């Protein structure tokens, strides 16, 4: 059973929101909507279909993407260890928006393929409980 | 002190190529151009400015690979709900770093993309 306006699939309740927020804010927002809420996690094909269709119902734009609950924990800009020449990384010149450690799905792939995005972008999302 | 077709800077030798290759092929290519040659690496801003000025002056505007690949493949990817990661649907497998001959800022792009590049080795 799910709260009014939430949809269910395999014992879980899902909900798409049009309001745009950063990845961290969406996650935080989802925790406050329902106990145990988080950004959706996709653990199978079946769930991928359900979620893709769920999203497609409310989100019609391609100007933005939809946040999903997968993200790189590391605080560094990259996780490898060295350059191809073997030397270590001891100087970076990254463009903030260029480090894409949060994932989202876009309309162009039918909201299925996981694409990398800069975590601070404001975008719609989906909560799962 | 570098071969005539290469440019020097602080004991190093650099050379830009405009043969469109993906990251893996680019690196491998650089290794057979000279001993100890690899895709360029940046240890400072002065060096980066140097290579940029060099790449632009030679082939004008374009994108050039840097010696960094699979930058997030080893990161700790996790579901915020603590679900274990088994199912997968990555749009792109690996991401590599490149820079525009216009400025020295590091940029991201899938490693299977085709771009130009700069090779380097210790003189
Ligand atoms: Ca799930
Ligand atoms: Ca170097």
């Amino acid at each position: 059973d799910c709260s009014s306006s939430w949809s269910s699939y395999e014992g879980h309740c899902y909900k798409a929101f049009k309001q745009s927020k950063t990845w961290a804010d969406a996650e935080s927002f989802c925790t406050k909507q329902v106990n145990g809420g988080h950004l959706v996690s996709i653990e199978s094909s079946g769930e991928a279909d359900f979620v893709a269709h769920l999203i497609a119902q409310k989100i019609k734009s391609a100007k933005i993407h939809v946040w999903i609950g997968l993200r790189a924990q590391n605080k560094e800009k990259q996780c490898s260890i060295e350059w191809s020449d073997g030397s270590s990384i001891s100087y970076e010149n990254w463009i903030e928006e260029e480090s894409k450690k949060c994932l989202g799905v876009h309309k162009a792939t039918g909201f299925r393929k996981w694409e990398n995005f800069y975590c601070e972008q404001r975008d719609p999302f989906v909560c799962e409980a | 002190d570098c071969p005539s077709d290469w440019s020097s800077y602080e004991g190093h030798c650099y050379k830009p190529f405009n043969e469109p290759k993906n990251w893996a092929d680019a690196e491998n290519f650089c290794t057979q151009q000279h001993t100890g040659s690899h895709l360029v690496s940046f240890q400072s801003t002065e060096e980066a400015d140097f290579v940029v000025k060099l790449a632009f002056q030679t082939f004008d505007y374009g994108i050039f690979w840097m010696g960094l690949s699979k930058i997030w493949n080893q990161c700790n990817w996790q579901w915020s709900n603590a679900a274990m990661l088994k199912y997968t649907d990555w749009a792109e497998e690996s991401y590599c770093v490149y820079f525009k001959s216009t400025n020295n800022k590091w940029r991201s792009i899938t490693c299977r993309m085709i771009a130009n590049f700069v090779c380097e080795f210790q003189a």
